[PDB]
């Protein structure tokens, strides 16, 4: 409360004239930033917001509460001075110029301007204007909290210092650090933004000396001996450009503690926690005291739809074609009547982040383990989405103008062969003519079916995009009740996507699927998605598996790129990281539950391009960097939890085997080994998708390649049709196959719920042996073993014969 | 007439576009090199639509289009680690001769740096893996020619030296670091220099390796 008539006073100070309604108004504002700003969930913020009026319209009768309060509280000194309170559009537009300029300066990513981004942005732009104005946040990571405070400290010309943490980072190291900053900061009265994360705060050793330096205003002891000395000659410096001559040691000392409580602000930035706060509470008070709290944690509906409607201007997404559904499936209820395709697209990757935290809430109440989901998933499955859709599009405007050329050689092709009829060979002539025209009527037919792909692009690409970003960490069963539930809202938005799509398939070719096979890969379905997974990612991966087979393939995948191994416990950690980020090799990381906060600037891909060279921050240690640099970290422990800073700048790749993992595999191998017709239907089914297309494809671009042999020979035997009839051939087995696909379905899923009772033995089998070693410790068995009697039972089986 | 003026205006932005190609690359900034562009794409955004339909004017502003395109390219190419191994290599790919010292802007412009994005592109990410090496050979040159040894007294009688780990991880890690150096193909620059420091360093180890024995075993048999 005295920090409230402090902040009224400072307003009311450039101010000599002001009704009651401005100075109503300016108590309003105090107490929304002051009480709402610290609270945590939406009821009691929406509490305090109507409390507020309550109490000012009780105690403050005959004013008009329209001007006296509005719902767009804000107050600036960035529109002109004096504190004047400013409107939401005029302050957008001029942070807007801003942020303009500071991409010019530094931080090229883009950032997108909601009501809450810019709501905390003139938060720690008062606090910043403030003596002593310690500030700490609070809030999901990737929320905004770092970006947005170097936002504010350069625009006020608060120089931005940052420490950075690594493993034996002693408290020696946080001493000179300390040293450091308070000379940058009291000497040269050169304000500094110091910046902590949570990451250097876990260890209570700094954070003695930090609560000392907050509620002092510099900790007493840090300067000793010599380097005190120093301290004392530079500060007569610093005494002499301020024309403030002093002598006395303790009377300059006293000066540069003033100097540095005006020139110094710190940042702090934490992971939410409810026992960590209290830890933090417990081991320091100033953090709360001294320390101004502001929250914000997950983007609202209105921050996502916006930042993905930013982030989604380049690509066309413009379908004229486009009909608005009765009830559309809206979660943002700003949404626009009657929406475009990009608006119901957005609104539909809005709906799956949310679902996936309804899912993630849910499998948290079913007991489960869960990790925590972030806006930065957001931005990495709208990256993965844009990625994707520009890919695609690209290969399927290649394979059209690849189509056209090929029409045109064989326009040119029967223009030549009609000039060579003008001069038995005239029926073999008049075959070839025929058989041109009917390969003309197939290249039509492609066409079309290029076209119908050209429609189904977006939506096959967002639920691509979707999978392949957001899960990941979930099992089989759980993936697939994620990817049916964003089929079925698609559906509802009348979104064009194929219904029967294989993620399998579509984000991967046949060449890729037999390298894999040649390493030790298992043909196991939730094996080849991580693999998928595993070849596309933004962020570096997180592999998790109890078998270890992981480590193996991905070792012998990159073997040819000399990738090597490194653990976390070993001391040679470091120097297998600087070399591996140096040299341009990848590195494989084991055991990730004792993880090293110096990764943060890797997974972070925070690099500056200055002089000439690319530099990489490890520590206090400035490192040159290698674009062959792809980093991939792993455990073998499946059952440890992750703090969500580290689950927010790696995707999850997970091999655990579970109840419906272990179950489709062994329904799978049931199939191969017992019904090989049936199992060999069901390849032909998955490989309709696009491999036979492309290996037709690829016999066309043969004939094609053929035919420009030509130069009269063509008619040796004036029958070149053997070619075209095996392509003729070929077209008509894979359009009956098409033709025919809702039969194979059928039969498919007859013989495999006829099946699915021996698979569901199976894994109740598997997994009561993997149980048994909680009755003795004698009693271990692995997966493995229960393959081994798996096939025991399917092959060298006397009884079957 | 309006050909006359567009034609006039026309001249009057070939001007500028010469007058500022004939800064040389040397003397260029990429920053007020961009601001300028942006200058003159307000200049002729600023000529009445009439004016702006002529064939000429399109081929002007869509050829400034590709330059502030191809800006963020020169950009990178204005770099420090092009050295001039890999400017007359891309010289010799691109079969175009041109002069370090009469180097400027304007022939690099004419040259279709779109056309060649992926030899440039190539080209930058080879210069940064040989600034990379030549920069870490730099780092261990320096840190090589200033490390001291950490001298203490011993009972008055003689001066020994400790920090024996720090100084063994610190020549396990340059020794595992040049080692590493064989590989990654950007290796076949700066290979006679690369030798002579592992065979120094392996001399360290050797000598050093030897010296702590030494070490241990007088003061134990002195004292
Ligand atoms: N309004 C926004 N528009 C676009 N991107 C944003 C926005 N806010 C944050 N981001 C992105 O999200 C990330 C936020 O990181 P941040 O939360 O500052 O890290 P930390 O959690 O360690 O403080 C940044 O990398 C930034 O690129």
């Amino acid at each position: 409360m005295t920090r409230w008539v402090r902040g009224i006073f400072e307003a009311l100070r450039p101010l000599e004239t002001l009704p009651v309604e401005g100075l109503i108004r300016i108590w309003a504002h105090e107490a929304l930033r002051l009480f709402q700003d610290r609270l945590v969930e939406d009821e009691e913020r929406r509490w305090t917001d109507e409390n507020i009026d309550t109490v000012a319209l009780k105690h403050f009768p005959n004013i008009d509460r329209e001007k006296a309060m509005s719902r767009p509280i804000l107050y600036s000194n960035w529109l002109s001075k004096d504190y004047i309170p400013v409107d939401q559009e005029e302050l957008r537009d001029y942070v807007k110029a801003r942020l303009k300029v500071f991409y010019e300066e530094e931080l090229d990513v883009p950032l997108v301007l909601f009501n809450e981004v810019l709501d905390h942005v003139l938060r720690i732009d008062r606090i910043f204007r403030q003596p002593q104005g310690h500030l700490l946040l609070i809030g999901v990571s990737g929320a905004g909290k770092t970006t947005l405070s170097r936002f504010v400290a350069w625009m006020n010309g608060l120089s931005v210092y940052q420490i950075k943490v690594h493993r034996k980072y002693t408290g020696e190291d946080f001493d000179e650090d300390l040293r450091t900053v308070l000379r940058r900061s009291g000497c040269k009265n050169e304000k500094i933004a110091f910046i902590m994360d949570e990451s250097n705060v876990l260890d209570s050793g700094f954070l003695e000396r930090m609560n000392t330096l907050l509620a002092n205003g510099e900790v007493p002891g840090l300067f000793e001996g010599d380097e005190y000395a120093t301290l004392m000659t530079q500060c007569k410096e610093g005494a002499q450009k301020e024309g403030l001559m002093l002598d006395s040691h303790e009377e300059l000392y006293k000066w540069f503690t003033s100097q540095v409580i005006r020139n110094l602000h710190v940042v702090f930035t934490m992971n939410p926690s409810s026992e960590g706060l209290k830890d933090r509470a417990a081991t320091s008070p100033a953090l709360f005291n001294r320390c101004v709290l502001n929250w914000f944690g997950d983007w609202s509906t209105e921050a996502l739809y916006q930042v993905g409607k930013e982030f989604t201007s380049k690509m066309d997404l413009e379908k004229p074609n486009y009909i608005v559904p009765d009830y559309m499936p809206v979660v943002y209820d700003k949404l626009p009547q009657p929406p475009s395709h990009r608006e119901a697209i957005v609104n539909s990757c809005v709906f799956v982040h949310q679902t996936l935290h309804q899912a993630n809430a849910r499998l948290a109440k079913r007991g489960g383990r869960t990790m925590a989901i972030t806006p930065r998933h957001y931005l990495d499955f709208i990256n993965h989405y844009a990625n994707l859709f520009h890919e695609k599009r690209s290969e399927l405007e290649e394979q059209q103008m690849h189509l056209n050329v090929g029409l045109r050689k064989i326009k040119e092709t029967v223009d030549q062969v009609e000039e060579l009829r003008r001069d038995a060979k005239v029926n073999r002539s008049t075959a070839l003519l025929k058989s041109l025209s009917a390969e003309r009527e197939r290249w039509e037919k492609t066409s079309e079916t290029f076209k119908n792909q050209m429609s189904t692009i977006a939506g096959d690409c967002l639920l691509s995009a979707a999978f392949i970003a957001y899960a990941g960490y979930f099992d089989q069963q759980m993936r697939q009740n994620l990817f049916t539930t964003w089929s079925h809202h698609l559906q509802q938005a009348n979104i064009q996507f194929r219904t029967d799509i294989a993620r399998t398939e579509y984000l991967s070719n046949a060449d890729e699927r037999l390298r894999w096979q040649a390493s030790s890969l298992p043909a196991d379905d939730l094996c080849t998605e991580n693999a998928i997974m595993l070849k596309r990612f933004n962020r570096y991966p997180l592999i998790i598996d109890p078998s270890g087979q992981a480590t193996e393939f991905i070792m012998n995948e990159y073997k040819d790129r000399k990738i090597t191994r490194t653990s976390f416990l070993d001391d040679a950690f470091r120097k297998n990281l600087e070399s591996a980020l140096r040299f341009g090799n990848p590195l494989l990381v084991q055991d990730v539950e004792s993880y090293d906060p110096v990764l943060n600037p890797v997974l972070n891909r925070e690099v500056r391009r200055t002089g000439g060279r690319v530099l990489i921050t490890l520590g206090d240690q400035d490192i040159d960097l290698s674009p062959s640099f792809v980093i991939f970290l792993s455990t073998r422990d499946p059952t440890v939890e992750f703090p969500p800073d580290l689950c927010s700048r790696v995707t999850f790749v997970n091999f655990t085997v579970t109840r419906s993992s272990l179950q489709s595999q062994c329904l799978n191998e049931v199939l191969k080994a017992e019904r090989p017709d049936v199992d060999e239907k069901r390849s032909d089914l998955l490989k309709l998708q696009g491999e036979f297309q492309l290996r037709l494809r690829q016999l066309e671009k043969s004939l094609l390649q053929a035919l420009n042999e030509v130069k009269g020979r063509i008619l040796d035997d004036d029958t070149i049709i053997t070619t075209l009839e095996n392509l003729k051939r070929e077209a008509a087995e894979v359009t009956r196959k098409v033709e025919e696909t809702d039969i194979v379905m059928q039969e498919v899923e007859t013989v495999s719920q006829q099946y699915l009772p021996l698979s569901t033995a199976c894994s109740s089998i598997y997994f009561t042996m993997e149980s048994l070693k909680q009755i003795h410790f004698l009693y271990q068995y692995s997966l493995q073993f229960f393959l081994d009697i798996y096939h025991n039972v399917l092959y060298e089986n006397p009884n079957l014969k | 007439q309006d050909l006359k003026g567009v034609w006039s205006e026309l001249s009057k932005v070939w001007e500028q576009i010469d007058q500022m190609k004939e800064q040389p690359w040397v003397s260029v900034q990429p920053r007020k090199l961009r601001q300028n562009l942006d200058a003159l794409l307000n200049q002729l955004k600023s000529f009445p639509a009439r004016l702006r339909q002529y064939a000429s004017y399109e081929f002007v502003q869509r050829l400034l289009k590709g330059y502030m395109k191809i800006n963020m390219l020169v950009i990178e190419l204005k770099s420090e680690a092009l050295k001039d191994r890999h400017w007359k290599q891309l010289m010799k790919r691109l079969h175009v001769n041109w002069v370090v010292s009469e180097l400027t802007l304007g022939q690099i412009w004419d040259v279709d740096l779109q056309k060649n994005e992926a030899i440039v592109k190539d080209v930058l990410l080879v210069a940064q893996g040989e600034m990379a090496l030549e920069e870490f050979l730099k780092q261990i040159r320096e840190v090589w020619n200033t490390y001291e040894l950490d001298l203490v007294n011993y009972q008055n009688k003689c001066r020994l030296i400790r920090g024996w780990d720090d100084l063994f991880n610190k020549v396990k890690e340059h020794i595992n670091s040049v080692s590493a150096m064989k590989l990654s193909p950007y290796y076949k620059v700066f290979e006679e220099d690369a030798l002579s420091w592992e065979d120094k360093l392996n001399r360290i180890m050797a000598l050093f390796d030897v010296w702590i024995d030494v070490q241990r075993r007088w003061v134990y048999l002195e004292g």
